[PDB]
RNA sequence: GGGAGCCCGCCCCCGGAGCCCCGCGGACGCUACGCCGCGACGAGUAGGAGGGCCGCUGCGGUGAGCCUUGAAGCCUAGGGC
RNA sequence: GGUAAGAAGCCCGGCUCGCUGGCGUGAGCCGGGCGUGGAAUGGAGUGCCUAGUGGGCCACUUUUGGUAAGCAGAACUGGCG
RNA sequence: GGUAUAGGGGCGAAAGACUAAUCGAACCAUCUAGUAGCUGGUUCCCUCCGAAGUUUCCCUCAGGAUAGCUGGCGCUCUCGC
RNA sequence: GACGUCGGCUACCCACCCGACCCGUCUUGAAACACGGACCAAGGAGUCUAACACGUGCGCGAGUCGGGGGCUCGCACGAAAGCCGCCGUGGCGCAAUGAAGGUGAAGGCCGGCGCGCUCGCCGGCCGAGGUGGGAUCCCGAGGCCUCUCCAGUCCGCCGAGGGCGCACCACCGGCCCGUCUCGCCCGCCGCGCCGGGGAGGUGGAGCACGAGCGCACGUGUUAGGACCCGAAAGAUGGUGAACU
RNA sequence: CUAAGGCUAAAUACCGGCACGAGACCGAUAGUCAACAAGUACCGUAAGGGAAAGUUGAAAAGAACUUUGAAGAGAGAGUUCAAGAGGGCGUGAAACCGUUAAGAGGUAAACGGGUGGGGUCCGCGCAGUCCGCCCGGUUCAACCCGGCGGCGGGUCCGGCCGUGUCGGCGGGUCCCCCGACCGGCGACCGGCCGCCGCCGGGCGCAUUUCCACCGCGGCGGUGCGCCGCGACCGGCUCCGGGAC
């Protein structure tokens, strides 16, 4: 029942949402293994980045940002094919290669 | 025996800041002491406005403080302001000032001293002058929080510009039945 | 622990944006003040003759 | 704080602060927003006018980036740029009117809302408001639009 | 400062004038969230608010705390607030 | 049961008007001169959060239906609640 | 004695009779802490203020919303200065 | 008055006088021939999450934030704490108005050019308007004096009167967007079913030199079991012809 | 982009299973139904339903032995700090019951206000006249010497320190030097003065401080219990007069 002016809302808890409620009490825990398997990956690629593999500058499609660049998912083949770097070997020597990209510009 | 009515007989004006910090409570007690003993009401006003709460104190601009300070006749006189002093970037010409406030942001104060001006705190405003002689009292606008533009006549009453509580302004959340004439009615 | 805080005219230079936090006054000692030669020249008799 | 709650002080009062003449029942008057129309229209119209009822057109794949353009006014312009690129403005008696980038601070329309100083500016947006222009004009400026 | 009055000079400082006011320093009264002085009032269900140095449990600090020369608990025709 | 018992009022001087008019109105702007406007009592004004209640009853006076009712239903005021 | 018919089903020389002391829809578990405008109950003290059964709307008449009555938080000012 | 005498308001028992019907609840009305009630011990009913609204406290402040992630530890104390070109991707606020295409918040004074045409175009200046009420602050004639008459700078209190006038209220104007009416001119890469401008009404949750963000607490409203207990019912899946 | 073919770990979830760590959680009517021979006893033909139940003692040292009784049960004796812990045994409350002591009893019992009587002990006393200051009837303060420590002060005396400005541009924000003024700020020192305190020496007795008494002499709160009287005031109910 509405009283004196209150904001009128509808909340969504018609469900049995207490069932699947989701609890974050494994967060720190989640953390420190996620550190621990990154320090363990790190530590197996002794000489290898621990980031991994190199990413393409790439630009942002939506307008909205429009003027972002960000790291793309891999090079391109007619840029390895420019830089005259073979698509398998790229991945052999650590080049994020991917063959869906295309160049407009 | 007697008929009086009860209804009103209590005042509900502060007496003591409902803060527990204590360098507030400082000042209170000096500003009692200086409004018990001198016979100047800027005393009394400035206790007054200490006991107020953070909605009823809001912050001053330094625009507004400029434009304050710039009518005619208060020339070379201290600004005591009980809230505190924010700093506006829409101006540029910023005079020197002597201002007093408990607080004053960072870029207002870079901005005051910058200019020249100079900022006190109201013990060392006691000090200067325990009267209050030489000083211009001003304060923010109490009316400038978006809450009071929820208040007043209910909107849906005729001649009402007050804001409705709405979850998000939208086409499909309002201006329909009751405030289009196409839909039933307007107010 | 100064390159920690920084002082009130430096910045901290370990966090990337803090200073300390100003006084709301200074003179906290409010002893000094009451008795002082400024506030005391514009007081009035106190009325301690309680009837 | 169930110390600081209300419930503490209710403790030994036979009806708990919710009357004793009527009860406090489970849903008397309906759950959630019950009656919209009926027993409750009273309030829903004299305080969400306009709850009932359709207006405008539908659009069914909206997309907020299409829209997205952020404006800033005349009124805080110079602040996208150094105070030292404004000192270094007025002088060397050769008229440099610095470039701002309102792009590059990320708005991209320039409203005329504000005074603007008497120094001129070459102010990049992609889009411009008639009284803007004209500010900028009387200042003596010049807009400059990009894509 | 000058001119003078119903011969000139002092007419002095509280480390001491001694007090019903002493502006030279100031409680036995100052847990200033304290203390002190005047007036008016005190009904009450539903209901609201405030204060609890009222009570139970556990936690962070603190009583160089208590305790087998006796803890909690329980009983009491004892002394009390 | 509404009003009026003055400063938010009177007396002048000058401007504006795309309204109205033969000149004139009428309204709005600015400058100047004049203060206790009947009795008695009160300190006033303003903005939000807002529980409970929405079964009433009785009494002087007026009064509807009914023969009458510790009957049913109204008006002012006061009580119980 | 064996066997067949199992619950909106069986069976009934028909009584809504029988179906494991229950039959106008058996028993067990789960949904389920199903819903109730309806009953009942609702836990320490003191202090201050303190009500209504009335307005209009609702398939409204044992209930809600809305004004009214009420409390709290304040704020703007005048002064036995 | 002092070795069987004192004081013990309160609590043990008894007597007297007055008053005095059993508690809780529904109710206009309860001691009721209204309902629950033998007695005692233990348990026992307004909680938590989320979304809001208001008020209060704190920090920063046209900004505010830590959500998530990463860097320090083998976790006693720690699943804490510190830090981040992540400090802001992103939320809120700083801009609103239209269904939308879209548009989008400032003017005034002075000199000049067009016929000052309440209109357009060139330069300079002031730069959030005005009236009334406005706590406070400034000037303040003059008065009060001081052991004698005059002159007299100083410490004062009152101070008629005169002003700048915070916050806030009422009103008059001004500006932005949608819409209606009457109208005159501007521009060109494309001279068009182009774009822009004025005045007068009106609608808006708007501007008119800002006040928000994060955390905590209190109250109220809801969704959830939702202050506690309570149905007659409905659905799903299984077990019964040992009685009949 | 290339469907009507296919493979693939990573960041993801985990109230079941194995083994661990932790708690601002409950502490035997609480926490899982289950702290114990718990899905056990038990119930229903069956699907299924489903409990109650912890504590002697440090150590059984678990009461040898005599005696009454058929025995259960006692009376002695013994162990134990404790059986006033005796095998469902720690602490052992209330309802309820038996017994001892006191009091009372024809308007059911019980309750509030006011007293009185009797008991329980409590605090006095073998007078309680409670004291605490000033005054009368064994050494040192007074005064000097030496030492030590402390406080305050100015010529800012000299040096540091320290805030605002001016200067060397000497190294937008951040550092040094001499010179000057100001706030000389409780931010520190070395000398000087004044004062105070302590120790050690003089100071031998009209001073000094102790212990006790006869003064109730001056002051203050008080009396062990029961009281009585006087004067002043305030608030009341009255009485007797005279005079207009």
């Amino acid at each position: 029942a509405p009283s004196r002016n209150g904001m009128i809302l509808k909340p969504h808890f018609h469900k049995d949402w207490q069932r699947r409620v989701a609890t974050w009490f494994n967060q720190p825990a989640r953390k420190i293994r996620r550190r621990k398997a990154r320090q363990a990956r790190a530590r197996r690629i002794a000489p290898r980045p621990a980031s991994g593999p190199l990413r393409p500058i790439v630009r942002c499609p939506t307008v909205r940002y429009h003027t972002k660049v960000r790291a793309g998912r891999g090079f391109s083949l007619e840029e390895l094919r420019v830089a005259g770097i073979h698509k398998k070997v790229a991945r052999t020597i650590g080049i994020s290669v991917d063959p869906r990209r295309r160049n407009k510009s | 025996g007697v008929d009086i009515r009860h209804n009103k007989d209590r005042k509900v004006r502060r007496k003591e800041p409902k803060s527990q910090d204590i360098y507030l409570r400082l000042l209170v007690k000096l500003y009692r002491f200086l409004a018990r003993r001198t016979n100047s009401t800027f005393n009394q006003v400035v206790l007054k406005r200490l006991f107020m709460s953070r909605t009823n104190r809001p912050p001053l601009s330094l625009s507004r403080m400029i434009r304050k300070m710039k009518l005619p006749g208060r020339e070379g006189k201290t600004a005591v302001v009980v809230g505190t002093i924010t700093d506006d970037v829409r101006v540029q010409e910023v005079p020197k000032l002597k201002v007093c406030a408990l607080r004053v942001s960072s870029r207002a104060r870079s901005r005051i001293l910058k200019a020249g001006g100079k900022i006190l705190t109201f013990d060392q405003l006691a000090l200067d002058s325990p009267k209050g002689c030489g000083t211009v009292l001003l304060s923010g606008p109490r009316k400038g929080r978006e809450v009071y533009r929820h208040f007043g006549k209910a909107p849906g009453t005729p001649h009402s510009h007050t804001k409705p509580y709405v979850r998000s302004k939208g086409r499909k959340f309002e201006r329909a039945r009751g405030r289009r004439a196409s839909r039933g009615y307007k107010n | 622990l100064d390159d920690l805080y920084g002082t009130w005219r430096k910045a901290a230079s370990l966090k990337s944006n803090y200073n300390l936090p100003m006084h709301k006054m200074l003179n906290t000692d409010l002893s000094r003040i009451l008795k002082s030669p400024e506030i005391q020249r514009a007081l009035r008799a106190p009325r301690k003759k309680i009837h | 704080p169930s110390r600081l709650r209300k419930t503490r002080k209710l403790r030994g009062h036979v009806s708990h602060g919710h009357g004793r003449i009527g009860k406090h029942r489970k849903h008397p008057g309906g759950r959630g927003n019950a009656g919209g129309m009926h027993h409750h229209r009273i309030n829903f119209d004299k305080y969400h006018p306009g709850y009932f009822g359709k207006v405008g057109m539908r659009h069914y794949h909206l997309k907020r980036n299409q829209s997205f353009c952020p404006t800033v006014n005349l009124d805080k312009l110079w602040t996208l740029v150094s105070e030292q690129t404004r000192v270094n403005a007025a002088k060397n008696k050769t008229g440099a009117a610095p470039i701002i980038d309102v792009v590059r601070s990320g708005y991209y329309k320039v409203l005329g809302k504000g005074k603007l100083p008497k120094q001129p500016v070459i102010v990049k947006a992609k889009f411009f408001s008639r009284r803007a222009e004209e500010k900028i004009k009387g200042v003596g400026g010049a807009c400059v639009l990009v894509a």
